[PDB]
């Protein structure tokens, strides 16, 4: 039953602090229990707090306690959630739900807004290249895996290829992950025979454009 | 006092039942009713209380003279899927006056939407099971309760 | 927080069952769990509500309930419409809720897969540069759902630890990676380390250790 209409995308810079809107749309906020959930890319569903629009009881969740700010104007039928000094994992979608309860919505929500996306967004970080080694005890007739840790970077995209794209059977790169520091961190691994660990050579080539950095590391045998 | 402190079943505490033993909790008041409730709220069998039994389930006035007996029976009123036949009055419109009794099941309108006898997101069934499980911490397994008056 | 399993899947037609694990103070005290369907993207969708019930427009081939502190939610005859992450919800006891972690219910278009799992090291340069992290990367695994875990000297680790959603590979398998940052002097404080991944009940877990 998603019926209400939250404001624009956000985009916020560490320590700043935000407000969502959630206009009633045609309701009355005055039978209205207003919910705020929010979730951070990669993760579930994150209860942030309540308000009464009827009586203005509020909570908030322990994590956000003293961080968050909920209210309503009933006069233009407004719900409103400010969140101050924003955190690179504050980066979320906010969505404002409600319910028609003059108390607790114990059951939880049946009207949802459409959500407002709030990013904490970071200064450009050029990445570390870190070789992954591989393993110790590689043999002649086996395979062995080898790769590039591409760590702390900022932001999206960064391509990796391998020997300057002679090399691209048996390469693996692994999307990045966004950590929580709101930077970004990528491995690629490629699979080679054992046996040329001692007479290949192995570069892998690194490239992130939005820093201007590019990077050559060869990936020497442990 | 055999028919009651040594009876099979008890009553929920919402209808509750009413009718030297010296040798969990024996407090006598300024000197029966029959009942289980959760051993956490044993302490709302109290004059001047408040809370969910006090206040929906069974009330006690200020003026009390009488004694209120409780024991645990986790090992009688418990199973380990959890016993849904006990509850207690979750919702409720006022609270009780002293000894009044609520048995009443009609649905609890918390919203601006009618219910009209059906129960819905926001219209609830008043009475709230307990599910009382014998590996429950001991503050939620349950007590059963013989007021005298 | 509530406990789910982050895979649940069947083929069309088949039932599949999600549990949820609570405790005593919300699961086991109330009959208040709400069970959300939800699409990143779009709003959460109520699907069974109390414990049992089913909001009008919700189809009958959804079905919950609660048994002590485990409630849970059955498909009957799944359908690819189905597919979708769903949270198990509680109220809490204080004018709060309690969500799960949320499971992925897939509506299985091939056969289940196991993940391929491979546990580098910090490099020496990495710690010349006084930090550390361990890289856990994860393939060929199907459904695309998964829990990582990172223990040292069996104790679990939970800061410092990022892990991917998973993302489809070319052969319609998935791959994700997990990553856990330490300092030098945490690395080599403990006896060994392990990677740990749970798909569809079943464990594979990788070791390293800092003397081998
Ligand atoms: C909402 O209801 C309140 C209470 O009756 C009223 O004062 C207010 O003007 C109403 N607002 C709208 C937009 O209907
Ligand atoms: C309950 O039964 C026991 C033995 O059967 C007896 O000793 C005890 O007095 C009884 N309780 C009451 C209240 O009569």
């Amino acid at each position: 039953q998603v019926q209400l209409v939250q404001s624009e995308a956000e985009v916020k810079e560490p320590g700043a602090s935000v407000e969502v809107s959630c206009k009633a749309s045609g309701y009355n906020f005055t039978n209205f229990a207003i919910s705020w959930v929010r979730q951070a890319p990669g993760q579930g569903l994150e209860w942030m707090g309540w308000i009464s629009g009827y009586n203005g009881d509020t909570n908030s969740a322990q994590k956000f306690l003293g961080r968050v700010t909920m209210t309503t104007d009933t006069s233009t039928t407004t719900a409103y959630m400010e969140l101050r000094s924003l955190r690179s994992d504050d980066t979320a979608v906010y969505y404002c739900a409600g319910s028609d309860n003059y108390g607790f919505p114990y059951n939880g929500m049946d009207v949802w807004g459409q959500g407002t996306t709030v990013t904490v967004f970071n200064q450009i970080k050029p990445p570390s290249v870190f070789p992954l080694a591989p393993s110790s005890k590689s043999t002649s007739g086996g395979t062995a895996a080898l790769g590039c840790l591409v760590k702390d970077y900022f932001p999206e995209p960064v391509t990796v290829s391998w020997n300057s794209g002679a090399l691209t059977s048996g390469v693996h790169t692994f999307p990045a992950v966004l950590q929580s520091s709101g930077l970004y961190s990528l491995s690629s691994v490629v699979t080679v025979p054992s046996s040329s660990l001692g007479t290949q050579t192995y570069i892998c080539n690194v490239n992130h454009k939005p820093s201007n950095t590019k990077v050559d590391k060869k990936v020497e045998p442990k | 006092f055999g028919e009651v402190f040594n009876a099979t079943r008890f009553a929920s505490v919402y209808a509750w039942n009413r009718k030297v033993l010296y040798n969990s909790t024996f407090k006598c008041y300024g000197v029966a009713d029959s009942f289980v409730i959760r051993g956490d709220e044993v302490r709302q069998i109290a004059p001047g209380q408040t809370g969910k039994i006090a206040d929906y389930n069974y009330k006690l006035p200020d003026d009390f003279t009488g004694c209120v007996i409780a024991w645990n029976s986790n090992n009688l009123d418990s199973k380990v899927g959890g016993n849904y036949n006990y509850l207690y009055r979750l919702f409720r419109k006022s609270n009780l006056k002293p000894f009044e009794r609520d048995i009443s099941t009609e649905i609890y309108q918390a919203g601006s939407t009618p219910c009209n006898g059906v129960e819905g997101f926001n219209c609830y069934f008043p009475l709230q099971s307990y599910g009382f499980q014998p590996t429950n911490g001991v503050g939620y397994q349950p007590y059963r309760v013989v007021v005298l008056s | 927080a509530l406990t789910q399993p982050p895979s649940a899947s069947g083929s069309p037609g088949q039932s599949v069952t999600i549990s949820c694990t609570g405790t005593s103070s919300d699961l086991g005290a109330y009959h208040f769990v709400t069970w959300y369907q939800h699409y990143p993207g779009k709003a959460p969708k109520v699907m069974i509500y109390g414990v049992r019930k089913r909001p009008s427009g919700v189809p009958d081939r959804f079905s919950g309930s609660k048994s002590g502190n485990t409630a849970s939610l059955t498909v009957s005859g799944l359908q690819d419409e189905d597919e979708a992450d769903y949270y198990c919800s509680s109220y809490a006891g204080n004018n709060d809720f309690v969500f799960g972690g949320g499971t992925k219910l897939t509506v299985l278009g091939q056969p289940k897969a196991a993940p391929s799992v491979t546990l580098f090291p910090p490099s020496s340069e990495e710690l010349q540069a006084n930090k550390a992290t361990l890289v856990c990367l994860i393939s060929d695994f199907y459904p695309g759902a998964v829990t990582v875990a990172w223990k040292a000297d069996s104790s679990p680790v939970k800061a410092g630890v990022e892990t991917t959603t998973p993302s489809k590979q070319s052969n319609n398998k998935y791959a994700a990676s997990s990553y856990l940052s330490l300092t030098p002097e945490q690395w080599k404080s403990h006896r060994s380390y392990s990677c740990q991944v749970t798909h569809e009940g079943s464990t594979v877990e990788k070791t390293v250790a800092p003397t081998e």
